[PDB]
RNA sequence: UUUGGUUGAUUCCGUCAACGGACGAGAUCCAAGCUGCCCAGUAGGUGCCGGGAUUGUCCACACAGGACAGCAUCCUUCUUUAGGCCCCUUCUCUGCGGGAUUCCUUGCUUUUCGCGCAAGGUGAGAUUUUGGGCAACAGCAGGUCUGUGAUGCUCCUCAAUGUUCUGGGCGACACGCGCACUACAAUGUCAGUGAGAACAAGAGUCGACGCUCCCGCUUGAUCAAAAGAGCGGGGAAACCACGGAAUCACGUAGACCCACUUGGGACCGAGUAUUGCAAUUAUUGGUCGCGCAACGAGGAAUGUCUCGUAGGCGCAGCUCAUCAAACUGUGCCGAUUACGUCCCUG
């Protein structure tokens, strides 16, 4: 009843989480990625993103 | 290209406000507090006055016709949304306030908020900004 | 058939000459229809001297933060200037513009080297001439009823006559007089 | 600047008396010779061209240049 | 906010 | 009974103008539907008009010109049109006519302006991070 | 003689004549006839909320409807969403960067209603409006009228 | 500047040494030959290599060269 | 437009290999084949600050990812078309068969 | 691994108690500008055959109305969101390729030579072709324990520095400093008419039998904006989309005329609709008032920049339930000056 309440609503910044590390700060939402920027740079090669220019 | 009629007058007195003899009629009525542009255009249209007359020949009947239009704007099919005080939190009436009556209502609002002791009232009393800034 | 181009379809480039033999090679008089060219005139060191003279006057007009890049407006302002010049002088407008550029720049300058007098090259003479005309007209028409197309015509005409009542000529004398006493 | 706003007799006659002799005619210039508004000057010049006392040289939305008819 |  | 037709193109910045030149009972030039001599900017009318005025109207006697322009603003479209027109007559004269007649108009074209037959290769420069444009940098404070 | 015709080239079409002159003539024809109905909303409203002041031309409604006829003539099957795009401007927002705003789609609905009442325009099924045979005839007859003039 | 580096220069000498015949003063013919007997990845290097080879041949037609050693 | 086969992947070489040998599988039956069509190539871009802590000069990092798409039209009976399309598929390449 | 010339270059030539080698520079990689094959029912065109509209012996020519094409030729032009067929691949789409090499002349170049420079020519392009990306060896007690189920020592650990809920704050103003946005008007402000860009984006992998995301057409409308509602489309080269952006243009016979004024929009009053479980300390958008708030071009000092650049003008993405004066990209108009030197700072 009162244990979660606000979290059970599921709205706003505090309801997203990072897919890899569960953090809620600086998430990438483009193309429905939901990976934080720090973790994206480490895994970008495996995702299929390469730096050409 | 009409010649000056020698009855051309400066500071035309209207609604207790001196209105310049020059300037077009819509932009001369703008100097009466509460009227403003986009309302002087409607005032001239509903009073049957050309907007290219430049206050040079504003006969007393035309001034009286103008003054009665602004006195009761709703009588001339002015919409209610086109008005100063739409619902008057105190009286509960729709009206347009002009010519040194808007300031009186302004000080009435400030004291009304002070007696309420609302946040907007106390910020007005101290001289601070009442919006989010 | 083909006929010689005429500027704005009213003015002819034929029978044009430069009385100053020094600037003859740096003032272009090739016939054109309009002062719009859109060519790469800054690729090489001396290639900017081949722009037609009327175009160079057009380029200098659009200067301040407002007006940066309004070439079409500048052409319209230049176009209306020519008939005012033609009415005032009763002579080919392009001829008057050619004369004014010839006599509108100081031929001797002083530079910090204590300052010592030096000479001025032909290219700098043409560039500084047009620059001072536009600058003089632009500051005359600010906060004034005179408007720019008929502010620029009077100063160009005054410069051509050599009268001291012009921004270009008045500044040219002051620079030359200082350079003399500064040597 | 005390430019007049409505045409008055002394300026009214001066419009057909002295202006048509001028070599170059422009609303900016005319507003200076006769102390009238620039808007008033443009109307008066259009009045003269319709009469036929002056000729329009260059025409545009913002700028107009007139000269004497002959 | 206020700056002055 | 017989059809004479050529197709050329020209580009200024990103505008592409496609011009079709064919034999017709009377000469006509239409740009994006609206005919020439009705284009509102008189300056841009002169720039397009100069494609025929340099060589003369006698060579455009019974030719119909149809031009379509797409992209890149207003002035850049006028310049692409005049290039597609100039290349059109040269291409049309290349066939249906002797070789001496051609290269007698080319020299007149290339004397007046190189861009009347050669495209300008200039394009916008990409923006880089840390800069407000291609070149200008962020302000320094100290 | 600027009205002398060149060899061939008989008649004229709307796409040929100068655009502003055709609109001015068409607006006068609507005014001089008098069958077009002007709503009582045509004295208070602005063209769009991006504008700042009401129109200064007394015949602005007649001018606008003529222009709407021209746009539908050029592009059949256009709707209120398209016509708002054609009439746009930049809005002054104070100490903020300017932004572009579209014309109010309420007024364009009224303009299309007046033309439809004047049997000059009909709506394609499942799409916008196109111009009828009478509407095409009206536009071209005026265009030839200007050329002869 | 348009200086040719050591990689370009050394390969050019090797090509002239092994294939002095079939070579002439024409760049375009030489470029086709170089493309035949080279396996370099870059096209830019092969253009420069053929350019320096033609320059060597022109000098050879006038006098001996220290590094050529035919 | 009887049969539409669309292929897309992340490797241009693999995409070209599948199309070329799909054509020979088609060329061994005498189907009516409309030539391969190269749809526009799409690139997905993501820009991100390099630093993990917001310090120093603001240096960025632009990543990209390219997708190639090809289209082939076949006009043949269904039980036949399945035989052509029964070929082995290179890893990383997806194939969609649709009928309109 | 120095000195002499040369180069952006420890790039080359020559000389040499050094000879042979490795990195970095160059090359490679991406994107532009010119072209070859392959391509089409998601890109585009060319003939005809239907259907629809206007059409002149002269004459007339805007209220004041002007300057600029077509006329020895076989026959006047536009549209088809009433459309049938025939021919095609210049324009678009792109996976591999060609194309530039100081190539060719002239003149300079350590006494010659050598390495090379400058002007011109060929050319789509003429000097790292133009922009990027990558970038050695040594370091700094530079930043991050506020990214992680990265982590050592050390603190709190059940009436907690763990975890969750309710309400506040992070935004408070006498002030000072950095960076932006808007202006100080006529090369202008306001109101109309015209032609016109690219980069892009869009819905389930938990909840209502259907949906959630992005849009089009009507209606609302016998009367504002802002919106409720019907009807549909799109998994995105098929929908939005002939992508009607803003600077811009207009012989618009438009309004204003040098003034803190129709310049500028700060501050404040009243009515409404939407997002959200919740809008007061105004979320936001729209309407009418307030404009008697400074501000008339800015002292000392000081920042960025060399060709589709500077400056000006907008658009998309991102953050995002609702908010962009920010950043990341994109196109549109489009210049002045220099082609130098070591005076200042390095
Ligand atoms: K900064
Ligand atoms: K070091
Ligand atoms: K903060
Ligand atoms: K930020
Ligand atoms: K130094
Ligand atoms: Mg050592
Ligand atoms: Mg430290
Ligand atoms: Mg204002
Ligand atoms: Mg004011
Ligand atoms: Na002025
Ligand atoms: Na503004
Ligand atoms: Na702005
Ligand atoms: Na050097
Ligand atoms: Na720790």
């Amino acid at each position: 009843h009162q244990w979660r309440s606000r979290q059970k609503i599921g709205m706003g910044k505090g309801s997203r989480h990072c897919v890899i590390c569960s953090n809620q700060k600086a998430l990438i939402r483009k193309y429905e990625l939901n990976v934080c920027r720090q973790c994206f740079r480490e895994n970008a090669e495996n995702i299929g993103f390469v730096k050409l220019r | 290209l009409t010649l000056q009629s020698e009855s051309f007058q400066h500071i035309v007195r209207l609604l207790n406000t001196n209105v310049e003899g020059k300037r077009k009629v819509p932009f001369a009525l703008r100097m009466v507090k509460g009227i403003g542009i986009r309302f002087a255009y409607m005032v001239c249209k509903k009073a049957g006055v050309d907007v290219e007359r430049r206050a040079g020949t504003l006969s007393p009947e035309e001034l009286e016709k103008i003054s009665e239009v602004i006195a009761d704007p709703a009588k001339f099919k002015i919409p209610e949304w086109f008005l100063n005080r739409q619902r008057d939190p105190k009286t509960g009436k729709t009206e347009h306030l002009t010519s040194s009556m808007v300031d009186t209502r302004l000080r009435e609002d400030l004291e009304r908020l002070r007696k309420i002791r609302a946040h907007r009232g106390v910020r007005h009393a101290y001289g601070l900004r009442v919006r989010g800034q | 058939s083909a006929k010689a181009p005429k500027l704005f379809n009213k003015w002819s480039y034929e029978n044009l000459q430069t009385t100053e033999i020094a600037l003859n090679d740096y003032i272009t008089r090739t016939p054109t229809y309009v002062p719009h060219s859109a060519g790469r005139w800054q690729k090489k060191r001396f290639r900017k001297a081949r722009i037609p003279i009327v175009e160079r006057l057009t380029n200098g007009l659009m200067f301040k933060g407002r007006g940066n890049g309004k070439k079409l407006q500048a052409v319209r302002l230049v176009r209306h200037t020519l008939e005012i010049i033609h009415l005032l002088t009763d002579q080919n407008p392009i001829q008057v513009v050619i004369d004014a550029v010839s006599k509108g720049a100081p031929r001797e300058d002083s530079t910090r080297v204590r300052r010592q007098a030096v000479d001025v090259s032909p290219m700098r003479r043409v560039n500084e001439a047009i620059y001072l005309m536009c600058k003089g007209a632009r500051e005359a028409a600010f906060r004034n009823l005179k408007t720019l197309p008929e502010c620029l015509a009077d100063e160009i005409v005054n410069a051509s006559k050599g009268s001291s009542n012009s921004y270009a000529i008045k500044k040219k004398d002051e620079v030359e007089r200082v350079a003399k006493a500064n040597r | 600047l005390q430019n007049a706003v409505m045409f008055d007799k002394e300026t009214m006659d001066k419009l057909m008396k002295e202006v048509p002799k001028y070599k170059v005619i422009t609303p900016s210039i005319i507003s200076d010779r006769l102390k009238i508004s620039v808007a008033l000057a443009g109307k008066g010049l259009q009045h003269l061209c319709r009469q036929g006392l002056i000729r329009l040289v260059s025409c545009s939305s913002k700028f107009r240049v007139y000269t004497r008819a002959a | 906010h206020t700056c002055t | 009974h017989t059809l004479k037709q050529v197709q050329t193109f020209g580009k200024k910045k990103t505008a592409i103008a496609v011009a079709t030149v064919t034999k017709a009972p009377q000469c006509n030039i239409r740009i994006n539907g609206v005919p020439i001599s009705q284009i509102l900017p008189e300056t841009l009318r002169a720039k397009i008009m100069e494609a025929v005025k340099v060589v003369g109207a006698r060579y455009f006697s019974r030719l119909r010109v149809d031009v379509r322009v797409r992209g890149s603003g207003q002035v850049a479209q006028a310049y692409a049109v005049r290039q597609a027109i100039a290349k059109g007559i040269i291409a049309y004269y290349q066939k249906y006519h002797n070789e001496i007649e051609k290269a007698a108009l080319k020299d007149k074209y290339l004397e007046y302006d190189k861009f009347l037959l050669i495209a300008d290769p200039r394009r916008c420069e990409p923006k880089k991070w840390g800069r407000h444009s291609a070149r200008t940098r962020f302000t320094k404070s100290y | 003689s600027k009205i002398r015709r060149i060899g061939k080239k008989k008649g004229a079409t709307l796409r040929d004549v100068h655009p502003w002159r055709w609109v001015k003539i068409c607006s006068q024809h609507f005014k001089q006839e008098g069958k077009m109905m002007v709503p009582n909303c045509a004295e208070i409203v602005k063209t769009s909320h991006g504008r700042e002041r009401a129109p200064q031309n007394p015949d602005w409604y007649y001018i606008r409807c003529a222009a709407v006829l021209r746009a539908v003539y050029l592009r059949p099957g256009v709707g209120y969403g398209g016509l708002s795009k054609r009439f746009s401007s930049k809005k002054n927002r104070g100490s903020r960067p300017e932004i572009t705003t579209r014309a109010s789609k309420g007024l364009l609905h009224w303009c299309c209603k007046s033309l439809t009442k004047l049997e000059l325009l009909e709506k394609c099924k499942g799409a916008g409006h196109r111009v009828t045979k009478l509407g095409r005839k009206v536009a071209d007859t005026i265009a030839f009228k200007i050329a002869l003039r | 500047g348009k200086i040719r580096t050591k990689t370009v220069k050394r390969a050019s000498k090797q090509i002239v040494e092994k294939y002095f015949s079939k070579l002439n003063k024409d760049f375009y013919q030489n470029k086709r030959i170089v493309m035949d007997v080279t396996i370099a990845r870059s096209k830019k290097l092969k253009n420069k290599i053929a350019g320096y080879a033609t320059h060597i041949m022109k000098r050879l037609a006038r006098g001996p060269v220290r590094g050529i050693s035919l | 437009q009887r049969v539409l086969v669309k292929m897309t992947s992340r490797n241009a070489k693999a995409v070209e290999r599948v199309v070329a040998e799909l054509l020979e599988h088609a060329r061994t039956e005498k189907v009516e084949v409309r030539g391969p069509v190269r749809l526009p190539t799409r690139r997905l871009r993501i820009t991100t600050r390099k630093t993990p802590c917001g310090n120093g000069t603001n240096t960025w990092d632009t990543f990209e990812m390219k997708i190639y798409k090809r289209l082939v039209d076949l006009r043949a009976s269904t039980e036949l078309v399945k035989k052509i399309t029964s070929f082995q598929i290179e890893a990383g390449v997806d194939v969609s068969i649709t009928i309109p």
